[PDB]
């Protein structure tokens, strides 16, 4: 596509626009739309994607959560109904998501900043998928997919942002989702750890991105120890 | 638990 | 209709379900399937359909200010398409809200807590149109749904809480919509005084209903005087 | 300004 017709530039133009105004369903259509036109994304640009559908798919779970809840304390067919037409939808969403990272996003990022980006994409649609299978395959393609970015490793230095976001979201798949909260904490842990020792490296602005992200490890290493 | 980016 | 299969029954518990999980596109599709199977709605059943659209048109209304303050600031064509878009969609939230009103829910109304509850939603609909319009004809149709639902004084007490909340938007419409502050101002003292002076006639629980929506006239009258 | 009901 409904997109087709819409200029790039008028694309991405109106996903700031959607998002200005907290409509994150039309950004995410906007961004589609910009992604299906076939050029590879700026740094930006892949934020917009990344906030529009994780605010939709935000919403998703935030509602089958609550409907699961109800249905497990109900234990007529309409609470099971229901949740299953929240649940398709949330599924809906994360296929679209994988769809646009399979054809092509995550082919052509060859720098080190896109494909970490997109593979940790790649993992947290996954996991949402995971988070509501009833399930082993959809649990192993997390997290070959969070494998794959982590391996980062390489060619991000332990502050990057985009490093850190993936290492958080990795250690929560470990203990939300693989049942491994050992795993979990030693990576929270190893992570925040080898960041505090290159903090010294960073500007002011830098350093800001930076212990944001560490924040959240600690957040969890707090509720997990 | 705490993930990256938006609520 | 989509809901045309779905027992009327259903659709009320599923639109109490979408209520709980924050779904107010699902809650309002809910309430018109239900509407739609051609039933009078009891109180709670009013307050659904209500809660319903005023959350979904509420979220397009926050929308189009933000966009249309964006236009007005910028004063290419993106800005005033997608606010467009955005009007577009709020327009045919009102639209399909006033045609339940209309076919036949008004019509089928003759308890004054049914019939006044109709006619304030009919005012305030075409308010959400007024405000997006440039517009005569749409402010005189909200008028005209108020005033009839006002003419509530002859079958309500004073401390009637549809009563209250019906003032409360025709007091907003005269200030905001009429271009009539000191119409505006008048109603809503008129209406505080005679309910404070009503209050001594109701239980602790009518009371609490009561006195909510007066403070809501209170802070008005606190920002216009 | 204030409106009856929900935001
Ligand atoms: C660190 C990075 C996350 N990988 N955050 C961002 C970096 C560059 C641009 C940009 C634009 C955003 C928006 N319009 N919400 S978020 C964001
Ligand atoms: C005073 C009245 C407004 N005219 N409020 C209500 C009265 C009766 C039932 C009921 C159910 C509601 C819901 N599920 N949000 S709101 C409400
Ligand atoms: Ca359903
Ligand atoms: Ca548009
Ligand atoms: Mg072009
Ligand atoms: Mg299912
Ligand atoms: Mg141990
Ligand atoms: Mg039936
Ligand atoms: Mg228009
Ligand atoms: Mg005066």
């Amino acid at each position: 596509g409904a997109m087709g017709s819409m200029e790039r530039a008028s694309l991405i133009q109106k996903a700031k626009l959607a998002e200005q105004a907290e409509r994150y369903e039309d950004m995410a259509a906007f961004m589609k739309g910009a992604v299906e036109k076939g050029e590879e994304l700026s740094c930006e640009e892949r934020n917009l994607l990344s906030v529009a559908y994780k605010n939709v798919v935000g919403g998703q779970r935030a509602a089958w959560r609550v409907l699961s809840s109800i249905e497990q304390k109900s234990n007529g067919p309409e609470v099971r109904e229901y949740r299953e037409k929240v649940e398709t939808e949330l599924q809906g969403v994360c296929d679209t998501v994988l769809g646009l990272l399979d054809s092509h996003l995550i082919k052509e990022a060859g720098d080190a900043e896109s494909r970490v980006f997109y593979l940790k994409m790649k993992g947290d649609y996954y996991r949402y998928l995971a988070e509501v299978a009833t399930k082993k395959r959809i649990i192993d393609s997390a997290r070959s997919a969070y494998q794959e970015a982590m391996d980062s490793k390489k060619e991000m230095p332990p502050t990057n942002p985009i490093r850190l976001g993936l290492a958080l979201n990795f250690s929560v798949f470990h203990y939300e989702i693989a049942n491994s909260p050992e795993e979990a904490i030693s990576l929270a842990k190893t992570t925040f750890d080898e960041a505090m020792a290159d903090l010294h490296t960073l500007s002011e602005d830098s350093y800001k991105d930076s212990t944001l992200i560490m924040q959240l490890l600690r957040d969890n290493l707090t509720l997990w120890t | 638990f705490k993930t990256e980016g938006p609520d």
